[PDB]
């Protein structure tokens, strides 16, 4: 598997919403109806922190504006309200099987 | 002595979440190998002790507190989780040492008009200590006091129902979990 | 309070090895996995290897699959990873990342996938 994000750079002036997409080589949606891409951000000079998991439901401790949409192969992260705290490169791990082809990486 | 699991798994009536019946089983010979056969896709997530390794091992007592919850919440009852069931309805101590059997049960849990005999407490002021059970139906002032023994702007009634119908997605499909939580009993 | 702090990395020499250790606490570091992921600057994070919460069985990235060696250390809540025979294109900070499903030994229908809830701080290693 290989993950390709889009856009690897979405300099978004503050406020308006920005969308980040990833592609999958295979349909991650498994027969139980779960998508498996994971969005990981990391502000400059800091460790990455979990941002979404399983595509839809975010990790506790993450604001509501980091909603992520799901599909069979074309997943998307929606940043409704972008401000200073939201800057940092994102990623889309595919969490289905070893190896986890950790996605390319966008920018903010 | 052939420990009774024929009840907790094959009992007709199916327990709801908040009224999870912790059926203590003991003083008898069990066989965990019997279970790996039904659910074409079980769940057997053994937190604590390896499923196959369990058979020739045992502890003092066993609690198979079965009930039913939505399929997408099968993942939810696992120790260290922080979801709606985890916070308010059912939880597993971080040092959990049991097996979590969970299977799809579409039949006998889906009337064409919907089986609404199942409820789930979506509101509670504070989270649960490990393995707390609360039948308290009293009205949840998620919002102001006044007196609250009935209201309806929003106070809220902390025990909703579910909706179970075959056309639903697998996540919406109801699942019966059987959480086992562990020297008179072993085979 | 989930804590993954790691040390051991540093400037090294191509051809030799190094020992990375990611001490853990705050949580019961005998229950659930730890992954390793590295990001060399000018490249996105690359997953390295994992281990199932007692050393049950291991997988490594297709780019390594054997010259890398990971070994859990229970009873003191520490993790050990041992690299072997570094290459030129391996200078990269190594993150030890805890994954937030408390590992089961069975076979679930609902998997919830790998997701690295809490991370470390990285150890810059350079060949
Ligand atoms: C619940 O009832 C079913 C119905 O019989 C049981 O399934 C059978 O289990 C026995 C062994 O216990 C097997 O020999 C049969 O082959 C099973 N039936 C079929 C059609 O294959 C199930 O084991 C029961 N579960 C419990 C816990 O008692």
């Amino acid at each position: 598997v290989v993950m390709t994000q889009s856009p690897l750079s979405l300099p978004v002036t503050p406020g308006e919403p920005a969308s980040i997409s990833c592609r999958s080589s295979q349909s991650l949606l498994q027969s139980n109806g779960y998508n498996y891409l994971d969005w990981y951000l990391q502000k400059p000079g800091q460790s990455p922190q979990l941002l979404i998991y399983l595509g839809s439901n975010r990790a506790s401790g993450v604001p509501d504006r980091f909603s992520g949409s799901g599909s069979g192969t074309d997943f998307t992260l929606k940043i409704s309200r972008v401000e200073a705290e939201d800057v940092g490169i994102y990623y889309c791990m595919q969490a289905l099987q070893t190896p986890l082809t950790f996605g390319g990486g966008t920018k903010v | 002595n052939l420990c009774p699991f024929d009840e907790v798994f094959n009992a007709t009536r199916f327990a709801s979440v908040y009224a999870w019946n912790r059926k203590r089983i003991s003083n008898c010979v069990a066989d965990y190998s019997v279970l790996y056969n039904l659910a074409p896709f079980f769940t057997f997530k053994c937190y604590g002790v390896s499923p196959t390794k369990l058979n020739d091992l045992c502890f003092t007592n066993v609690y198979a507190d079965s009930f039913v919850i939505r399929g997408d919440e099968v993942r939810q009852i696992a120790p260290g989780q922080t979801g709606n069931i985890a916070d308010y309805n059912y939880k597993l101590p971080d040092d959990f040492t049991g097996c979590v059997i969970a299977w799809n049960s579409n039949k006998l849990d889906s009337k064409v008009s919907g089986n609404y005999n199942y409820l789930y407490r979506l509101f509670r002021k504070s989270n649960l200590k490990p393995f707390e059970r609360d039948i308290s139906t009293e009205i949840y002032q998620a919002g102001n006091k006044p007196c609250n023994g009935v209201a309806g702007f929003n106070c809220y009634f902390p025990l909703r129902s579910y909706s179970f119908r075959p056309t639903y997605g697998v996540g919406h499909q109801p699942y019966r979990v059987v959480v086992l939580s562990f020297a008179t009993v072993c085979g | 309070q989930v804590q993954l702090v790691e040390s051991g990395g540093g400037v090294v020499q191509p051809g030799r090895s190094l020992r990375l250790s990611c001490a853990a606490s705050g949580f019961i570091f005998s229950r659930y996995d730890i992954h390793w992921v590295r990001q060399t600057p000018g490249k996105g994070l690359e997953w390295v290897a994992l281990i199932r919460y007692d050393g049950s069985d291991k997988y490594y990235a297709d780019s390594v699959k054997g010259r890398f060696t990971i070994s859990r250390d229970n009873s003191k809540n520490t993790l050990y990873l041992q690299m072997n025979s570094l290459r030129v294109e391996d200078t990269a900070v190594y993150y030890c990342a805890k994954e937030g499903i408390q590992g089961y030994s069975g076979y679930d229908y609902f998997w919830t996938g790998f997701y690295f809830d809490y991370w470390g701080q990285g150890t810059l290693v350079t060949v």
